[PDB]
């Protein structure tokens, strides 16, 4: 996988 | 803390609005079939069950006379969005499937969740993803 971009509220 | 997991556990598997309520099982997996996440109770898929949905994106209604399996489990398919969103209902459960850029996600529930209530869930999630690029 990609990355995880920065987890939403 | 940032992780797949964490999206899952965190974002998919989260108390729905304060309601005390809990998707079942939920899962983010790549396009090509590989699953990214998932949680400890997602039912055990095949990987035909996965192809069958990668499918079902590609050639929007084909499961609708027959079913969409997962682990042996038979849902009916009901009104999706070609190409983005796959829903089904089994009894006064059901299973949610919202296809980004590069990810599948997968909510699966069971009464009392409604399937408006996994839906939105799920695309809250999927949307997201769509605005950072994936």
């Amino acid at each position: 996988p990609p990355p995880p971009p920065p987890p939403p509220p | 803390s940032g992780s797949w997991q964490t999206y899952v556990d965190e974002h998919l598997m989260c108390d729905i609005e304060g309601t005390g309520q809990h998707l079942a099982s939920a899962a983010i997996f790549g396009t090509d079939g590989n699953v990214w996440a998932k949680s400890s109770s997602f039912p055990e898929f095949k990987p035909d069950e996965i192809n069958a949905i990668i499918k079902e994106f590609s050639e929007p209604g084909a499961l609708a006379p027959t079913g969409l399996f997962l682990a042996g489990a038979k849902y009916m398919v009901i009104q999706g969005e070609p190409g983005a969103v796959i829903r089904g209902k089994k009894g006064a459960g059901g299973i949610c499937i919202k296809k980004t850029g590069q990810a599948m996600v997968f909510g699966i529930y069971e009464e009392p969740v409604n399937p408006g209530q996994c839906n939105m869930v799920v695309e809250r999630l999927g949307d997201y993803l769509v605005d950072q690029g994936m």
